């Protein structure tokens, strides 16, 4: 078993974390367990504070910050967990003083936007930062020599049981009925659309347009909704004034073509990595009390132009490892 | 002074 | 004898927050310490591993 | 499910060639296609690789100046145009697949077509 | 990054412990895979990652990592494992393979 670690400049304190990928189960988020090794040679008026910051960038704004005092340990505190904070303490059996945090169940996941032609040090998005620093008091200024900062992210995977089969139909009017293969799709799976356009009018369908669209609601941006097409399909299929057309199509979203677009959401990046399109956000029971970050959803579109359109929702996320 | 690279150790 | 105790009431409110440096020696003068009450035969305890007591 | 390489050649030193690799069973955006080259009696030397989801390609040092890799998204096939020389005129070129997301190890392999 | 592997090793028909090591010249964070190539056939992936098996591989095969040192182990050698094994690292873009250790029957 391997464990991640990081140290401050001047080598005074060091922070250990077992992973920087915390799965957010739909019922309870995973906890963050870390161990701090420090040497109090003359730390008479010095205390160790470990913080967990969830911030939204553009200047930045945070809605969940916390502070945990590791040394001197607070009396009547909780027991450390045996998964990490027992083996780590056994290895550093001299001054290993642990810390722990718990994440509220309704915090947004780590999703970053695509910057495009301009760089601002770090791209827009939501990121979780773990900052551990020694200081005389919590309210006083601390400089980079005394602070350890490590970036983590929160993710969630696909549900085990698939949902109902998506389908949507609309309307001597013409009738169009569409369907997908299944409810949940992965990041490389081809999204097939079943199409049937029975006609009774004299207006013939000229061109069938199908696209996959990514919806990213930003609550902090005055509840703005930005949608972009991540897939495009154009087969130029026409039907007779009053005929019956049934066909299967195929689409596959990918980042290579969408790199040109700006403001498009991507998965959490540790440092300037390449990541897939942002996964869907699973909201617990529809209680939309989260007002911090961004939520991503995907809906397929099927459009017909005469000489009407239906939208089919689905989810796009990785399977459980 | 700048931060050092994130490393890894055994358990 | 020799014993020391300090006032503290953050945890274990059942018996704590007594005056420090009393003539009556503390019930336990290390990681945990115990001491008697102000005017009764009751003993109160509180952890003391943070720093050496000042009494 | 499986990979089949339909390529092959017999080239005088300093010409051109073309390798094709048909793949049936998995999509080309959910997987990464690599070409591995084994000289007779020598180890497996890595050659051009393509990640169609991101669109960029890596090249070996000995092939960076001559080889060119491409993929056909319409039929799930990988193309490896060559301008081979004497040093590469004895090897057997494989076509193996790795998972696109969170893996780079190669799980499915082709039979391999000799190039000379 | 030069990945080095131990030379060919003998073996016995009856199952016995066989350890094959691959010494990485540069540190790789447990991103190492092991293969098996019988003569005249394509290599077969054996290990997903150091100490992690792959779907369909029997339970005898095992792996381990000791810092920059990796190891492949077989708990019991039946006459079907007599092939050659390659150690590969997939951390850096210039992917390299080991020289390959050929197991033989005595």
């Amino acid at each position: 078993t391997r464990v991640f670690k990081k140290a401050s400049p001047n080598g005074k304190l060091t922070v250990y974390l077992g992973k920087r990928d915390f799965v957010d189960h739909i019922d309870l988020v995973d906890p963050v367990d870390g161990v701090v090794l420090v040497d109090p040679e003359y730390l008479k008026e010095r205390r160790v504070y470990v913080t967990l910051t969830v911030a939204f960038r553009y200047f930045r704004k945070d809605l969940f910050v916390a502070n945990v005092q590791s040394f001197p340990p607070a009396p009547c505190d909780k027991k450390p967990l045996t998964r990490l904070q027992e083996r780590l303490i056994k290895k550093l059996g001299e001054h290993a003083y642990p810390f722990t945090f718990e994440i509220p169940p309704n915090l947004p996941s780590s999703v970053t936007l695509q910057p495009g032609p301009e760089d601002t040090g770090k791209a827009l998005g939501v990121d979780y930062e773990v900052k551990a620093f020694v200081a005389e008091n919590l309210e006083e200024k601390i400089h980079k020599r005394n602070s350890v900062r490590l970036v983590i992210r929160k993710v969630q995977y696909a549900p085990e049981r698939p949902g109902p089969q998506p389908t949507a139909e609309t309307t001597k009017p013409l009738h169009l009925e569409a369907s997908l293969d299944k409810e949940i799709y992965y990041h490389g799976e081809p999204i097939s659309v079943n199409v049937h356009v029975t006609n009774n009018t004299n207006k013939t369908v000229k061109k069938i347009k199908i696209s996959v669209r990514q919806y990213a609601d930003i609550v902090l941006f005055n509840t703005a909704q930005y949608k972009v097409p991540v897939a495009m399909e154009e087969a130029d299929d026409t039907v007779a004034p009053s005929s019956t057309f049934s066909k299967v199509y195929t689409l596959t979203p990918f980042l290579a073509n969408n790199r040109e677009k700006r403001g498009l959401a991507l998965d959490g990046k540790l440092k300037h990595e390449d990541t897939n399109l942002a996964s869907s956000t699973l909201l617990r029971e529809g209680a939309n009390r989260e007002i911090l970050g961004i939520i991503v959803s995907y809906k397929v579109k099927v459009k017909l132009v005469v000489s009407v359109a239906v939208e089919l929702p689905f989810t796009l996320m990785h399977p459980k490892p | 002074d700048e931060s050092c690279t994130t490393a890894s150790s055994s358990l | 004898t020799f014993v020391a105790l300090y006032d503290y009431e953050s945890c274990t409110e059942t018996d704590l927050s007594f005056k420090k440096g009393e003539r009556l020696q503390i019930v336990n003068n290390g990681d945990w310490w115990l001491a008697h009450s102000l005017t009764t035969g009751q003993t109160g305890y509180i952890p003391s591993n943070y720093v050496a007591p000042s009494d | 499910v499986q990979l089949v390489e339909s390529g092959g050649g017999l080239v005088q030193p300093g010409g051109s060639l073309r390798l094709s690799c048909a793949a049936s069973g998995f999509n080309v955006y959910s997987s990464s296609i690599h070409w591995v080259r084994q000289a007779p009696g020598k180890g497996l030397e890595w050659v051009a690789s393509i990640s169609s989801y991101y669109g960029y390609t890596y090249y070996a040092d000995s092939v960076k100046g001559r080889f060119t890799i491409s993929a056909d998204t319409s039929k799930n096939t990988a193309y490896l145009q060559m301008n081979s020389l004497r040093a590469e005129d004895t090897a057997v070129y494989y076509c193996a697949r790795s998972r696109q997301f969170w893996y780079s190890g190669l799980d499915y392999w082709g039979q391999g077509t000799l190039v000379t | 990054i030069q990945m080095t592997q131990s030379p060919s090793s003998l073996s016995a028909s009856v199952g016995d412990r066989v350890t094959i090591t691959c010494r990485a010249s540069q540190s790789v964070s447990s991103a190492v895979a092991w293969y098996q190539q019988k003569p005249g056939k394509a290599p077969k992936l054996l290990i997903y990652s150091a100490s992690s098996l792959y779907s369909g591989v029997p339970s005898r095969f095992s792996g381990s990592r000791s810092g920059t040192d990796f190891t492949l182990t077989i708990s019991s050698l039946q006459p079907e494992d007599f092939a050659t094994y390659y150690c590969q690292q997939y951390k850096y873009v210039p992917v390299t393979f080991g020289q390959g250790t050929k197991v033989e029957i005595k």
